[PDB]
């Protein structure tokens, strides 16, 4: 068959004719996969070997099965990236190859019950949750910064300022910074299909600010596709589990201190005003401690501000450099 | 360890 043959190569040229095109978006992997062992790609023997929470930027459009995706690791090539449908009918296929999939068992009864499958041991049930195999999440992950204080307060205002003011003078001209006043640990996805459309309705919601909420969320997320880096002051953060579900789920960056005493001793040099403070800063320094380091993304124990500083501008440069 | 604090909290904004 010479059809296959000349599709391979239509394709393969539409893959270096595209290979120098600006990016459309990204999407976020949660199911793990190979793009190479499977044999409807329309180029075999170049698929990516994504895993669990892995990343692709997506430029082109190819059909409703496969979509054109790069390697977010540094040095990755093109690849090939299933479409949504097409990841739902790969799991699908994936436990179709056990004995059964429905209610009647195989223990040692064949046929005197055929029971045929019903609309339970299809995907048209089990509607309860349907967590999407394909998110729309940011093309880059915003980049924040947590502890070791409660967030709007003095001592982490000047440990994260001091970091933002180095990375503002060190990435001049190739980096933004923005405030989020309003709230961002609501980024919900399957609330409702439309919760307060409109202001002037009276209802519960619609004088809330979940408006402005979803408003800094398509923000954040058309800052994003600009594939410029833009770093989150919002003081409305201070757990990684409250952000960590959510569609954004930004780049945690965890600063810790190696004892309370030193912490203790630091609001001690600094007055009576974070005194007052100081037992609710205790306290959720504690509990912030308490979560094992791997649910942040980074961990910056350095006492001195060069190490800590200097650390993360490599982590930025070689997350910047392996996107492109 | 409170040398490399007393001035992060000290050279930063205050």
């Amino acid at each position: 068959e010479s059809a296959r043959r000349e599709v391979e190569s239509q394709a393969q040229q539409q893959l270096e004719r595209a290979k120098h095109k600006p990016v459309a978006f990204a999407v976020r992997t949660n199911v793990s996969y190979c793009g190479v062992l499977d044999e409807e790609c329309p180029v075999q023997g170049s698929g990516v070997n994504f895993e669990a929470k892995d990343f692709l930027h997506i430029k082109e459009k190819y059909s409703n099965d496969w979509w054109i995706g790069r390697l977010v690791k540094e040095g990755g090539d093109i690849a090939f990236i299933p479409s949504p449908q097409r990841l739902e009918s790969i799991r699908l296929k994936q436990e179709q190859k056990a004995r059964r999939s429905g209610n009647p068992s195989s223990l040692s009864d064949i046929g005197n019950r055929r029971s045929p499958p019903p609309s339970l041991a299809k995907q048209k049930q089990k509607q309860a949750e349907h967590v999407p195999p394909y998110d729309v999440v940011p093309s880059m992950r915003p980049v924040v910064l947590v502890g070791p204080s409660l967030k709007g307060y003095e001592v982490t205002d000047m440990m994260q300022k001091a970091l933002f003011d180095f990375l503002k003078h060190r990435f001049d001209g190739r980096i933004s910074i923005t405030r989020v006043t309003a709230d961002l640990s609501l980024a919900k996805r399957s609330v409702l299909n439309n919760p307060g459309k409109r202001t002037i309705i009276e209802r519960s919601s619609a004088r809330s600010s979940i408006a402005e909420v979803q408003s800094e969320i398509e923000r954040i997320f058309e800052l994003a596709k600009s594939l410029q880096l833009v770093v989150l002051d919002a003081d409305t953060i201070n757990h990684p589990a409250q952000l960590a579900k959510t569609s954004l789920a930004p780049i945690i960056v965890f600063v810790k201190v190696s004892s309370p005493k030193v912490l203790q001793r630091l609001i001690r040099s600094r007055g009576k005003s974070q005194m007052k403070h100081l037992t609710v800063q205790m306290m959720a320094y504690d509990k912030l401690v308490q979560c094992p380091p791997e649910s942040f993304d980074v961990i910056l124990d350095e006492n001195q501000l060069e190490d800590a500083c200097e650390h993360l501008a490599e982590y930025l440069e070689v997350y910047w450099r392996a996107t492109h | 360890d409170l040398k490399g604090y007393l001035d992060w909290i000290t050279q930063a904004e205050d």
